[PDB]
């Protein structure tokens, strides 16, 4: 024979195996392969596509299409907070159900930069400027516009170009973050602000709708697999 | 000879005539973050003149019976100039240091100190299951003080000179950058401590990077006619400082 | 009939052995070293491609 | 060896080039690198998109159906137990496969069997090792009708014999779809008059499994439970789709009840509260 | 192949070179070879510092936590048993790892399971082979709540099935710290207002294990005890520190009671007594 | 198949294994490596660093910092024994808790030369000479100074150079010693002696403090691992 | 894909076989032949290095 | 890393395989092919060696 002795690890089944198992029906004439358009070889090609964030999720607007509309209108003086939300792609109540939020809910440790994109869906005659900030933590949430412009911001105007890009850079101690809600890794606090009001001429409606999109930059990454907390079943589906 | 040493950092110069040497950490001189270890992506601010300079902390006295002192050192410079401001307004900070400790005595005095710069000196509490307050591990530039007996106060750090707070054997506490201010030869002690941490750029309020411990072994013994008050003065200076993530003020 | 390739290890800090045993391709191990990607058909799904410097449908 | 993109340095700029302004009204996803908003330094980033590939994401063993059958009872249908082969009865493996519209994967099956002794008067037996037979049956094959029926003979069909006390069995299955890809979604009927069943069920056609105890009528019934773990590999997937929001209802359709799109905030603007 | 240093020959000397006199007041550790005090001969010394390397010193299997759980009881929490993953509950492995401040090691885990039959009226059973499931759970994963709860399915999570009568299981774990090194010491808080918990505990974040019996409700309870043996390898360690003098108190802090620095002599000068 | 037969040694777990075990989570994107200053690749780099020996451990001075001070003062005639201790790095009551003593308490068979270093922490005006001997065994412990200078000694003076080095050479039958207390391997008997007294001028204190340091030379070695006798626990640390 | 290196044997009185099997680096065996050392950053942690013949901060 | 040597067989009427597996020398097999001898220090333990023809201390 051949002198061999087993190791601790023999006769066990593991989920992440990569061991060659025999076929049950040999010499199987496999049907040919077809060039189908739209091939995915990495889920990161899917995660970097724009998709709409349900921002307005306030007390039963989620049972409707109303949750995607961010309302904005003419103010009295200036400088108010339209919307604002924490940056937790996987543990938020805002970007929880967006495509980036779903894919990161299948993961645990992520890194990389996140793009937001803001289509303006108002009338063709109204203008207005909006401060789109990013405040890294250590301090709280900036309560007025003067505290908001001491972070990474952008001053966006409404013209022919209806959509902006706030490209949130990567400012972090560690390389990777956590998806789950925890204290050691907090990210930043998006807060949108009136740079000016909305000046609109006569015979046009006053209020309008801003949308928000989300995607990932060139250096986005995910590290650990797990199960997502969205699967809530009781019995089998007979 | 090499007893006369000068150090120029910005706009503050220490000249000593009875120094010993300069202990350069574990051999590694301070340096900025090279981009093989880069984690964050926005441009950091490197002041280099208004930050890399000597800041003087409070002076403490050494009687015949004093037991020790400890300073946390990303925290004792909380409110010392633009190092304090650029600590406050940012989120991640990386800096080396340069410790200098003045303490002088005449030839008719005797005694010996021990200046050890211990990284990550996590201290045990006085009671077993009690939460330490923030105002007992540090007090800023106000020095804490060891107690030679078995300290048993509430919400207090376990003060014992024969444990060094961490429960280690205090005679074995010389593995770190250490110098001996024996009062018969030396005027001061210099430790150039580089930034040792497991993360490349860390916050400077949540984290206590290290602890400077001065623990007297040979007590300040002297005659019945000499000058009693012999102070101890400590003055440090950060090196290669940089700051990442500017945000609104405060810490919470 | 041996094949030698590099293991998966991190940057800044191998050559394992693979022998194909069974007489089919459904017994071959999982090809878990395909790192290739191209986000050119989920982003930029367009004719008249943008420049990022021109005003992009001016 | 493929890295992620690095960060190029930038500086103070005053240009007519506008990375911030784009036209999202064309469906083009904007491509702004963080080197075009603020002054980013040089970052030599060594992240590798390794454990996010379509091979790495789906090649994990997942349960599909539990099968329960005893070794002696009063009725012949509570002895052996069959199962029609489908992946759409547990929401985890199904939800991971329903990112895509069409997939092409070989299946590597692993059975995990546990035996529970039932309660009776005479449980103190000297029981030898149990034996299990798992006979694959192609679509249209013979129907086993008992534990002693002569259709269990496997003159051609794939089978496997296991004895309790070893490593679990494992076999591979090649690509068996008659088209070119396993259709996780088919929008159509069965009859050409646009009638019949609506699925999603017209294109299952996978065959069915069978389980029995090879041992004879024991003097004590033993409840056997076998778990099937599919493990796909060599995976190519096409034309993706967003995941499912609402919970599942059945296996032969896509029907549901409406669910709110997320959980509410009760505020809209963040502050220090 | 690296030897220790040999001994060079010396002779009668009268020099101004003084190896005996040094300045210990600078922190410089003196470097006197025995060839500079007395007249030492030529010694060809073949000692190799082999079994004192940081790899050789820590790569031994050490227990961390015993886990006890039965196969049938009255309460559902005495069946399966969980454990939060930490190395700081047994003073031997902890004290060997607390020479250093930061370490970087891969973990190679080995479980050793023993089954003790409990006392009851009907201990004379014919019991088949037991089966064990050890499901790793990453931080934030689902919470198993019973021995029959459907969270034990392992659609993605690492698991291992063992049958009593074989070699013990063994699996490896790569470097899972989110920083760059497992911090055996962290001097800081959790909240940025310097409040919260003080640790040493803010940076554990390792996940937790789970244990259960795969077999059903047996007619006799069997006390199961599983021992976890960590075995690090590929070890790099930085910036050391002296070992711990006082005894340990808990796992989530460093707190203690003061201990005398050694044991007394009751004399100070040796003699023939 | 392949003709193989097991050996005695199959299906066992051993503490000192070196066998390749499979990974549980494959293709794991390992976080990058960082150049941390102060790297240890051998514990012998740690064992050769000076560290202070608690010499004065006499009847409750160990519950204080007093144990490190070796007192010394002016004598009447000459030639007395200040301190003295056995050479057992791991079985002594003097160098038991020093860093060299801790590392050798993790070992069993050691060899090589040991340095002692004696800082003098007296005044800047007092002088005195001290005989620092080493008496190999076979004879007892030398009771006066005349019996002490028939071993490996050194005559150390106090001047600008405040610290001495007594470099104890290697005189042994076997190559290696034992850490534990036994009879077959005994080492030597350090005994310090007044070569002269301490002459100090007026208006200075009479008594002073000598310290002691310990380290290892270039050819120091340890051979067998074991558990150290210092770990004394009862239950787990919940 | 074989690697041959010397065994650990004493002085004055080999060539084993090592094949890397599994597809990772966390499965590689323990590197228990690293004998390298440098006590230059725990002893001599200094600027203006000593000579051992000069009186060493005279 | 193979070693080939002759088996032990009698006169007037092979080449086995040996691969050194474990990482030490205490795991190497027993060297049971050392046939060397020299009875020169148990016989003839002498100065002024005999000739067997001379009368051998005449």
């Amino acid at each position: 024979g051949l002198p061999v002795m087993n190791t601790p690890g023999s006769n066990q089944f593991l989920t992440s195996d990569d061991y060659q198992s025999p076929t049950a029906m040999p010499q199987f004439d496999v049907t040919p392969e077809m060039n189908i358009p739209g091939e995915v070889k990495n889920l990161m090609e899917i995660a970097e596509v724009d998709s709409v964030v349900p921002v307005n999720n306030v007390n039963e607007n989620v049972n409707s299409l109303e949750a995607y509309r961010i309302p904005v209108h003419s103010v009295t003086e200036t400088g108010a907070q339209v919307f604002g939300f924490t940056l937790q792609p996987g543990a938020d109540t805002v970007m929880e159900r967006t495509l980036l939020g779903e894919i990161l809910n299948y993961y645990a440790n992520w890194s990389g930069s996140i793009k937001l994109t803001f289509m303006y869906c108002g009338s063709a005659m109204a203008t207005g400027k909006f401060l789109l900030a990013y405040s890294p933590p250590g301090a709280g949430v900036p309560k007025n516009r003067r505290e908001a412009m001491l972070g990474t911001h952008i001053i966006w105007d409404i013209g022919l170009q209806s959509s902006c890009v706030l490209c949130v850079p990567w400012i972090s101690q560690t390389h990777y973050r956590f998806v789950s809600k925890d204290i050691y890794t907090d990210a930043g606090f998006i807060t949108c602000w009136y740079q000016t009001s909305i000046v609109v001429p006569a015979e046009v409606q006053n209020q309008s709708v801003i949308l928000c999109f989300v995607s990932a930059c060139n250096d986005f990454s995910v590290r650990l697999l797990r199960d997502s907390p969205f699967v809530r079943q009781t019995a089998f589906y007979q | 000879s090499d007893r006369v040493r000068s150090i120029t950092l910005g706009n503050s110069t220490i000249t000593t005539q009875e120094s010993a040497n300069v202990v350069v950490g574990y051999g590694v001189w301070p340096d900025y973050l090279s981009d093989e270890e880069a984690t964050a992506e926005d441009q950091p601010t490197q002041p280099d003149v208004a930050t890399c300079r000597f800041y003087t902390l409070d002076s403490v006295s050494w009687m015949k019976e004093s037991q020790g002192w400890w300073w946390k050192f990303p925290d004792a410079l909380r409110d010392m100039g633009l190092f304090g401001q650029n600590m406050q307004y940012h989120y991640l900070g990386r800096s080396g240091y340069t410790i200098h400790v003045q303490c002088n005595a005449s030839k008719f005095h005797q005694g010996c100190l021990l200046v050890v710069c211990v990284p990550e000196a996590e201290m045990g509490a006085a009671n077993i299951n009690e939460k330490i307050n923030r105002e007992h591990l540090s007090n800023g530039e106000v020095a804490n003080t060891f107690s030679g007996t078995k300290s048993s106060n509430t919400n207090d750090v376990q003060q014992a000179v024969f444990n060094a707070g961490m429960g280690v054997a205090v005679g074995n506490l010389t593995i770190f950058p250490h110098q001996w201010i024996n009062l018969r030869t030396n005027n001061c002690a210099t430790i150039v401590m580089p930034y040792i941490n497991s993360v490349p750029m860390d916050n400077m309020f949540r984290h206590y990077n290290f602890t400077l411990m001065i623990i007297p072994f040979a007590k300040l013994d002297y005659a019945a006619g000499s000058s009693t008050y012999i102070p101890i003065t400590v003055t440090v200076a950060p090196m290669c400082a940089e700051y990442n993530g500017l945000r609104l003020a405060g810490h919470q | 009939g041996a094949q030698v390739s590099t293991q998966k290890t991190g940057a800044h800090e191998i050559h394992y052995t693979n022998i194909n045993y069974y007489k089919d391709a459904a017994s071959n191990s999982a090809n878990r070293q395909d790192f290739t990607q191209d986000p050119g058909k989920f982003t930029e799904p367009v004719k008249d491609i943008m420049v990022k410097s021109l005003p992009a449908l001016n | 060896v493929v890295r992620v993109a690095d960060t190029m340095p930038s500086g103070p700029s005053n240009s007519e080039s506008i990375p911030a302004l784009t036209a999202a009204e064309t469906g083009h996803t904007s491509q702004v690198v963080p080197s075009d908003t603020i002054q980013t330094r040089h970052v030599r980033n060594f992240h590798v998109r390794s454990e996010s590939s379509v091979e790495n994401f789906l090649s994990r063993s997942a349960c599909v159906y539990i099968v329960e059958y005893k070794t002696r009872d009063d009725t012949p249908d509570k002895m052996y137990d069959s199962w029609v082969i489908n992946t759409r009865q547990v929401a985890q493996l199904r939800r991971k496969l329903e990112f895509f519209t069409y997939v092409r994967f070989d299946v590597e099956v692993t059975f995990v069997i546990t035996s529970v002794q039932d309660d009776s008067t005479r449980q103190n037996t000297d029981t030898p090792a149990l034996t299990h037979q798992i006979m694959y049956v192609p679509p249209g094959g013979p129907i086993p009708q008992a534990v002693d029926d002569y259709n269990w003979q496997t003159s051609t069909n794939p089978s496997v014999f296991w004895t309790e006390g070893n490593a679990p069995p494992r076999m591979s299955i090649p690509f068996m779809s008659v088209g070119n890809a396993y259709s996780n979604f088919y929008d159509g009927w069965s009859h050409f008059s646009q009638t019949g069943v609506y699925g999603f069920n017209t294109l299952n056609n996978m065959g069915k499994l069978y389980f029995r105890h090879v041992n004879d009528k024991t003097i004590s019934p033993i409840t056997s439970k076998v778990r099937i773990y599919f493990k796909p590999k060599h995976v190519k997937a096409w034309v993706p789709r967003p995941p499912r929001l609402c919970e599942y209802t059945h296996k032969d359709n896509v029907d549901f009840e409406p669910k709110g799109v997320t959980t509410s905030r009760t505020q809209l603007t963040i502050s220090n509260s």
